[PDB]
């Protein structure tokens, strides 16, 4: 027994529709949408940062890897 | 009675008699002679002892302790001089040398390079380290125990 | 050192995700392995009944086991014996052991092929490479006696000499086998050696896909009909105040 | 004695209570779908495993062909075993996100259901170790030797424990057997174990989003989320599939179609991707007793968290310093991840001991400071 | 809460079923096999998982690895005896406790007695394709008549059986998914076991009395603890001693040889717990009716709930039908000796007739003779 | 064909439940195995390192395992090839296979001995009287070519000719090779060959009983003592009537 022992709430009235009186998926492009839009800006400077950093970090170690594999001139330049 | 039980039990886990079985061999030095290098089947994998001549003891003494990757004179690897004993297993990446012949007269892995002198120390190649020496000791002027 | 050549992406026929194996491909593949590789190297997985439906005959298959005789046995006094091969045999081992085969090939031991292009980076295109790849080896590099320079392989110094050449052999169906035929062709038939189920997985992985857009779009519309009770939910306080 | 059978029967009652009439959030998000994946990952894991046990033989000297076998002869066996295999990333996937969502919302104050989380965690870790030792490949011959033999550094005690675990002197036979007895029976833990989880779960209710009281907005597990879920498995299952029947060894070591040899080491023994970030912490110490316990430590650090908690409010969703530095610390892990997949060179070494070194601080040290500067920004 | 022994989310379980848990003050020694069935349970997965780690599958290796068990691992000897032996003390604990409850009553709580049937055959099942595992003669001849029982099933016959075995007789893929299954059940008594226990708690214990022991109960610990645990050595006690002083007691010689397809022995016949059954099979001359005969000799206590008659829960005051159940008891001490015997007469004529008895006795006389009680108690 | 002759039981030294082996007639059991049934009887469970702390020394052990040779293999080119025995190897089969074993015994297949002693109801005692059991068939009873009549063997026409006689061989310890002392000791040895434990087992029934016996006690005592409060309560019924 979990439902009734809950909270002590007071004075709130909620109206719903049955889902059949009503659309599934209602103004995708007027509510829908733009909020998506609005979820994705509020969290892209927190988010992104990090992983943008990681990438670099992972591009010149790559990188850096790779360049250490190949020979340097200096060290031929006087084996005649 | 539960400590019995638990033991028992705890035991039935280790090593079993067939496995002990071949925990360590025992090599009769008398069936090697010297400039020869004999290989045995110890734990699976091969296991070297080669019988030092008078000759190459001496060419092991004219090594630079301190150049070679793993810094180790003859003193702290061999026992009785006239013998090494090494597991036959390249530091590098696990495959099997050749022995007498390279450029240090020892071991040769032809895997990637790796030369191991008469000490079985790596010289010239990719080996970090040099062939490794397991425990064992010698009972009696013709046997030898390893493992 | 650590210097190395990644082999090309060549567009295989079977490459695609919806694409099956050219099975006329696969059937010359297996003439080349057949009377080129299985020479020197094992197919340990592979039985002749495997080819019945997929590039062969039943009766193709039935000949292709019955030239070669395998060791059955022991018989009434406990004696080995041969026979000549039944579908069910799996292609013959050309050495008894490594230690034959390395005997055999300057102590290098030519692999089993059943999972090559499995077992190693780069699958049909790094065997492709390789098999076509052999050259010179450049200024500075010598290679020890009874290695052979390939770029493509690991230190560049192989223990396989130069396995293909120009009509080596005849594609009895009638394809003009210059080398860089018969190394596609092979190689296309070491993808199915490594995984018969190759052409029935793709098929499976079309019907997952259409269920699953399907099953999905109609799973997304249920859970939004339900809870729409909830999204559209309104509600107000209001306070004796 | 009750009107509905759903209430009085002594068994229904129980699934009822638990799937059916269950107070659940109103507000929990895609985040808390991850809890039933896991339990549907298990019993597929279960499932399937047991379809290839059937046909396994735990033997060095046949167990690489038995799965071989399995894969050419069994009907579906392919299928099945790559189900299997790709089951268990599919499993890991979904823990990390599950743990992830947990340290995001504070759900690790449930003290509890944290720790028996942990203990799935790492279960479900010794299951996966010692499942990949059975094809007997040699990722899984060289796995099992790399990792097992460090402990024999651990003091007086290492290596009798190890070749005791080993059952000789060497990763052989009788390490296979038993590795795959504990493969068999290890899943099962994890099913009581998750029961417990649950358990304990079940007296607080879970937690969300907005980490405050959902007391006064509570709905029926069914159908919200039991349609939340089914749906929140089809969407997963998608990815899954199409991995696995597409691209069957994306994710595995072409050095496991080989057959163990003892004699001859791969050149790059690297572990599962989902191993790496602490194959990197491992390697990231040069000294075997100290990379041991910095590896433990890499996944005993979770006990701790449920200690390192200061501020006053549960989630993160309200605490922007907090947020920026959990997505550090993500980042952090894909960095060790890549670190742990590449040879033990420069600049590797150098940013493999950056990235350990501050894994640990960010969970020790920033995390429960940030938290506190966070409260003081508040007033508090 | 006061104390955290009932306000914790897991000890309140372990309070709950093991030290407050209210137990009747009268219960006698038929009470202490649930307790010896549970550890006999824990120690039957403890001994199986120690020799599942040396144990291989494969009709090649079977047979040494167990051998190689025995013969090389430290005390494999004793765990193999142990695991092997415990089997049969499993199943006498087992038949003890069916006994008590059909004597008791205790069948009137239903849902028990319905799980309790499931761990039953679960035990079953379990120990048949335990058996198979060592792969010597009675191992694979056992198998192979059994199984092909069902292929007399019509029409799913040969379908169900050459599914089961994995091909056309019963080979290493047959002895590999046993291995699995072997692994696998014990795990699911286990599981039922916490159900069995779960719906005995609804109501609580029957006691020997059958009446209503509300007016006098007592804590499980230290009463019943103690008297478990007091039952616990005195069984395994005889245990031990059979499991050291004579191993093989109880052991079919046949198992010594390797299983071959080739060789028929002589008298193929089950593990002692199963005679009972086997006679029953070879009672009926008819491959179909003897499988299905074979089947209800077991699925038979489903039925015992329904036919209860008697205003009286035991047979604590019914001398009638006490003595109709030592009857039955007899009963099947004679099924279980036929069923060691070969086919002939007069084995053949008594295995009918003890067969048709034991099922006339439960369906019939059971239900009757209580109804005849009821009359003479004036109700 | 019908009826069959039970043996008798002997007094075995190792008959009784806390009574071991007498190790000298295990010893000498060995002798007769080795030097008379190891010719055509296999016993592939036991090994030489078997024997040492048992009938033997650690030195005897390694000699007798050095008076047989060992087929290892395969060598440097995948050749098999003999060599001396290591106490680690297991007693030689006189034959490759069953066929074999059978082709020259008369397609009759005499059995690996390691487990005969528990494959047989009677064990040491059918063995025994088996062996020290052979004589002419009664009247009416017919044995074809190649069979031998003991009473003792099921359908009594055995394909084993008898294998003991007096002095059939020499105890090197002493003891007078009477066919039936032969007998006796090659059983006792049977007996241990098919459970090495067999002492150590009953060197743990004596600690098991012991302790069982005190352990019970102990209990039964602390049951009672519990239960003496409910045991010795008395109630009465005190209604306001
Ligand atoms: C560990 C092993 C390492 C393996 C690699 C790690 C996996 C890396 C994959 C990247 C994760 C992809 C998820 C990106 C989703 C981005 C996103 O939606 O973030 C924003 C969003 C905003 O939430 P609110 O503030 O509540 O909004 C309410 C008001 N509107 O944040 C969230 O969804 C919460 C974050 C939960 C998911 C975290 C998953 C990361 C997983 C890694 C494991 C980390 C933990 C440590 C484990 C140690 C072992
Ligand atoms: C089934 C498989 C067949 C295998 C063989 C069956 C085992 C045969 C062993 C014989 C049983 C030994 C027990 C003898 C004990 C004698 C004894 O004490 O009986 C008297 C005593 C008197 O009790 P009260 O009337 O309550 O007294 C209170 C007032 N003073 O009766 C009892 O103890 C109750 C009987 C319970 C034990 C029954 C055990 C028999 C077991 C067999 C299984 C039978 C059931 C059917 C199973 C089908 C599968
Ligand atoms: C004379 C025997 C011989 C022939 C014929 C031959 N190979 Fe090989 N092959 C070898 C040997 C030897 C090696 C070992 C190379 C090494 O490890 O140095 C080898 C290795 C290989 C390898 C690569 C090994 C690696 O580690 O990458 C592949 C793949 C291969 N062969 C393919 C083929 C194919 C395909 C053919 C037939 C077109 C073929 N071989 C024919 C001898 C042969
Ligand atoms: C010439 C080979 C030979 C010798 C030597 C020999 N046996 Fe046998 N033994 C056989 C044969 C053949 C059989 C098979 C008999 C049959 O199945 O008809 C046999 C069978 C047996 C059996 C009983 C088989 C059964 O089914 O009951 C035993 C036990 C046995 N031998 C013991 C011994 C012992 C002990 C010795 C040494 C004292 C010995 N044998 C020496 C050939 C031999
Ligand atoms: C086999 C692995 C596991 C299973 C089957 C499992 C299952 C579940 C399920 C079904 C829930 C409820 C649904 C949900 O909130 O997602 C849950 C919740 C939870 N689990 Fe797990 N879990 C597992 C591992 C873990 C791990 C590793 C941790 C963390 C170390 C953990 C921590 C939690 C916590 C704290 C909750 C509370 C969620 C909330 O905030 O409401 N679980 N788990
Ligand atoms: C928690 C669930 C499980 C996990 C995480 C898991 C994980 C694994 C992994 C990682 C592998 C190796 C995959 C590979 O071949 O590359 C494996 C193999 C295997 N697992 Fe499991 N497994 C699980 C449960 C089970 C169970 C319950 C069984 C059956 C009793 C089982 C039987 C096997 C078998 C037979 C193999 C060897 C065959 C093969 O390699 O595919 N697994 N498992
Ligand atoms: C693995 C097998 C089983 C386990 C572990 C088990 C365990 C238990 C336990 C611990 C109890 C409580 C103590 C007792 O009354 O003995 C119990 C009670 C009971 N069990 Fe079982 N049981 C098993 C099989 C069965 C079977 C086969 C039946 C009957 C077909 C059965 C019928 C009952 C009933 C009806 C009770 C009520 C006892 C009473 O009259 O108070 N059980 N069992
Ligand atoms: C309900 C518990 C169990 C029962 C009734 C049971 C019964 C049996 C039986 C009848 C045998 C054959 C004994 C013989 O050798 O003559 C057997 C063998 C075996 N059991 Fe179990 N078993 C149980 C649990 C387990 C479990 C959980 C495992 C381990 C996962 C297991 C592993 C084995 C193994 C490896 C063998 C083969 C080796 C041998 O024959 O000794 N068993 N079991
Ligand atoms: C048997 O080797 C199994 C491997 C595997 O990845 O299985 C999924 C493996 C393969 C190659 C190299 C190492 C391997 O094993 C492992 C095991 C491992 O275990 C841990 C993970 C987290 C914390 C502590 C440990 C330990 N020990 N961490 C990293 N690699
Ligand atoms: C694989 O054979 C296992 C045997 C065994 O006794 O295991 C413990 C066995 C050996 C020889 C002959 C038959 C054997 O199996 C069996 C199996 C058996 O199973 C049942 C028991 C009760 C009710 C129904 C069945 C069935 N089917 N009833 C009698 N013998
Ligand atoms: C092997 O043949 C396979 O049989 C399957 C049907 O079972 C088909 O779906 C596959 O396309 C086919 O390749
Ligand atoms: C998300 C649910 C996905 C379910 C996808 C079911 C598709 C499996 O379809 C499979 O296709 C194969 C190739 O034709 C056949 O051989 C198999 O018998 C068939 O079951
Ligand atoms: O029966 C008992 O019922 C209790 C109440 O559900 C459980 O907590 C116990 O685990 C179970 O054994
Ligand atoms: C008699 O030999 C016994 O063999 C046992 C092997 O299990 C040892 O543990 C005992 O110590 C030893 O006395
Ligand atoms: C009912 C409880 C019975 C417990 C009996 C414990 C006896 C086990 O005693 C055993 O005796 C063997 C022979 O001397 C030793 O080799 C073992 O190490 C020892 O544990
Ligand atoms: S393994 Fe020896 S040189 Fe590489």
């Amino acid at each position: 027994i979990h439902f009734g022992n809950l909270a002590r709430v007071r004075h709130i009235i909620t109206y719903s529709l049955s889902p059949f009186e009503q659309r599934a998926i209602p103004n995708i492009f007027s509510d829908a949408l733009p909020n998506v839009w609005r979820r994705f800006s509020s969290q892209v400077f927190k988010v992104a940062p990090p992983f943008l950093g990681a990438y670099l970090l992972y591009s010149w170690g790559t990188q850096e890897f790779e360049r250490l594999k190949r020979k340097n001139p200096a060290d031929y330049e006087n084996d005649q | 009675a539960a400590k019995n039980v638990v033991t028992q039990f705890i035991s039935s886990l280790s090593a079993s008699a067939d496995v002990l079985a071949l925990s360590k061999i025992e090599i009769k030095l008398s069936d090697i002679p010297e400039g020869k290098n004999v290989a045995f089947k110890w734990r699976g994998k091969p296991l070297f002892v080669r019988h030092r001549t008078q000759a190459e003891i001496n060419q092991e003494a004219e090594v630079d302790v301190s150049k070679l990757r793993d810094p180790q004179h003859d003193l702290d690897r061999v026992k009785k001089p006239e013998w090494v004993i090494l597991v036959g297993v390249c530091t590098h990446l696990g495959c099997v040398p050749i022995a007498n012949s390279g450029d240090f007269g020892g071991y040769y892995c032809p895997c990637h390079g790796s030369h191991y002198d008469a000490s079985g120390r790596i010289r010239k190649g990719p080996a970090p380290y040099n062939l490794e020496v397991p425990t064992y000791q010698f009972v009696g002027d013709d046997l030898v125990v390893v493992g | 050192g650590e210097l190395e050549l990644h082999p090309p992406a060549f567009p295989w026929s079977h490459g695609g995700p919806l694409s099956a194996l050219d099975h006329s491909s696969v059937r010359r593949g297996f003439q080349v392995y057949k009377q080129v590789c299985s020479a020197c190297h094992s197919m340990d997985y592979v039985a002749f009944r495997n080819l019945i439906g997929v590039t062969h005959t039943e009766a193709e298959a039935k000949a292709l086991a019955e030239e070669v005789e395998v060791q059955d046995g022991p018989d009434e006094n406990g004696e080995l014996f041969m026979r000549p091969g039944k579908i069910s045999d799996y292609f013959p081992k050309p050495y008894p052991n490594p230690e034959a085969a390395r005997a055999a090939n300057n102590g290098a031991l030519p692999p089993d092929l059943s999972y090559i292009v499995n077992a190693r980076h780069g699958g049909e295109d790094y065997v492709f490479s390789l098999l076509t790849g052999y050259c010179d080896p450049p200024a500075g590099v010598v290679v020890r006696e009874g290695l052979h320079y390939n770029p493509y392989f690991p230190g560049q110094a192989i223990g396989m000499a130069p396995p293909i050449y120009n009509e080596i052999l005849e594609y009895d169906d009638g394809t003009p086998a210059t080398m860089s035929q018969i190394a596609k062709d092979v190689c296309t038939f070491l993808r199915w050696a490594a995984e018969p189920e190759h052409d029935q997985r793709k098929r499976m992985g079309l019907k997952m896909l259409l269920i699953s857009a399907l099953l999905t779009s109609l799973l997304y519309y249920m859970k939004r009909h339900k809870w729409s009770v909830l999204k559209s939910r309104k509600m107000a306080y209001r306070p004796p105040k | 004695m009750a009107p509905n059978i759903r209430k009085s029967h002594p068994l229904l009652k129980m699934i009822n209570n638990s799937l059916i009439d269950l107070p659940a959030p109103s507000n929990i998000s895609a985040w808390w779908n991850f809890g039933s994946l896991l339990a549907v990952c298990l019993m597929t894991q279960i499932l399937t495993g047991l379809l290839l046990a059937m046909h396994y033989t735990a033997d060095t000297s046949l167990a690489f062909s038995s799965v071989a076998h399995t894969c050419r002869n069994v009907q579906y066996g392919w299928l099945i075993r790559n189900l299997h295999a790709n089951g268990a990333s599919f499993f890991f996937i979904c823990i990390f996100l599950h743990i992830g969502r947990g340290l995001y919302y504070g759900s690790y104050l449930y003290k509890e259901t944290w720790n028996t989380g942990v203990i799935l965690l790492l279960t479900l870790m010794a299951t996966a170790f010692v499942g990949y030792v059975l094809p007997w490949g040699q990722m899984s011959f060289w796995g099992a030797t790399v990792i097992t033999n460090l402990f024999s550094a651990i003091p007086y005690i290492g290596h009798t424990l190890v070749e005791w675990a080993w059952g000789g002197f060497s990763v052989d036979n009788p390490t296979l057997t038993r590795f795959f007895a504990l493969h068999f029976l290890l899943p099962f833990a994890i099913a009581g174990i998750t029961i417990i989880h649950l358990t304990f779960l079940h007296e607080s209710g879970s937690n969300n989003p907005l980490g405050i009281s959902s007391d006064s907005d509570k709905i029926p597990f069914h159908p919200y989320y039991s349609f939340k879920d089914i749906l929140g498995l089809t969407l997963m299952l998608t990815p899954f599939l199409t991995l696995a029947l597409f691209s069957p060894n994306l994710l595995g070591d072409p050095e496991n179609f080989t057959p163990a040899n003892p004699l001859v080491t791969p050149p790059h023994i690297k572990p599962e991707w989902y191993f790496l970030f602490a194959y990197a912490i491992l390697r990231s110490i040069p000294n075997k007793l100290g990379g041991v316990l910095a590896l433990a430590a890499s996944v005993l650090i979770l006990f701790l968290i449920p200690f390192l908690h200061k501020s006053k409010q549960r989630t993160m969703t309200f605490r922007p310093l907090s947020q920026t530095l959990f997505w550090l610390l993500v980042a952090n892990l894909l960095i060790l991840t890549w670190i742990g997949s590449q040879p033990v060179e420069h600049p590797f070494i150098i940013i493999g001991q950056m990235a350990s070194l501050s894994y640990f601080t960010i969970l020790l040290i920033l995390f429960p400071t940030i938290g506190t500067l966070e409260n003081k920004m508040l007033n508090y």
